């Protein structure tokens, strides 16, 4: 096509879909991991997430506003990558990573799994 | 803005 | 913070987002304009635009499936901007110019005031 | 993947 481009337009709508998340702003499901409850929004969890995506296409539990997750994931593990759907922002450190790449291969976040793998490799 |  | 970031990730997000509405998935409100009927996620309505953001952070109005535009809206510049929205990508036309800014000063999407009213300015 |  003949279309022009805004260069931070998707930085700009994630940046508001975070906002929306931290003022708990049309959040339309709980993602319960252990005793830790994490409010979201379907859509993003889907657009970062094929575990997400897999779930929430299903036309039985896409009408689910709690959804628990698998009791070996770790909450912080899982608030990392939370962090990461909504900002492209990720917290890897030493103390983490095993957790981070674990939840990753999980929720099937294929960048997460492959910057862990290689982080991993490095040490 | 830029053309893509 | 000590964090990493995947460039292409918010790029990623709204791709998905936007495969999500060709496919009319978790979609959650139909913005209706003169005849004109358009689905979409009142999420990506608010972090792209002024209007749906007063709009759905609004007590009753968060809860309304239809939402009817002013009747001066012209559905075609209500498309090219749905489009814009979703993708990054603006379709600026010599015979849609008048109609998408008019449409975009409405929905309140400053950046695509501020395009058209260069382009004007240079013709 | 970049340093921010
Ligand atoms: C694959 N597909 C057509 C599609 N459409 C819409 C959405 Cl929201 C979606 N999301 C999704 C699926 C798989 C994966 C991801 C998101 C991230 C990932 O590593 N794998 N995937
Ligand atoms: C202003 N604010 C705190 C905020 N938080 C969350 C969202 Cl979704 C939001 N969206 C929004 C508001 C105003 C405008 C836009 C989006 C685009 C624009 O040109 N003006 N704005
Ligand atoms: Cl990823
Ligand atoms: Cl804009």
């Amino acid at each position: 096509d003949s279309c022009i481009q805004f260069t931070r337009h998707a930085s700009d709508v994630l940046l508001n879909l975070n906002r929306l998340r931290s003022r708990d702003i049309l959040t339309d499901v709980v993602i319960v991991v252990s005793r830790e409850q994490f409010r979201a929004h379907k859509t993003v969890l889907m657009a970062c997430s094929g575990l997400f995506y897999s779930i929430f296409t299903d036309q039985l539990k896409c009408n689910l506003s709690v959804i628990n997750l698998d009791p070996e994931i770790n909450p912080e593990g899982f608030c990392i990558l939370l962090d990461f759907m909504y900002t492209s922002r990720l917290n890897l450190r030493e103390g983490n990573i095993m957790a981070v790449m674990a939840t990753a291969m999980y929720l099937q976040m294929e960048h997460v799994v492959d910057t862990c793998r290689k982080f991993i490799k490095a040490s | 803005w830029v053309i893509p």
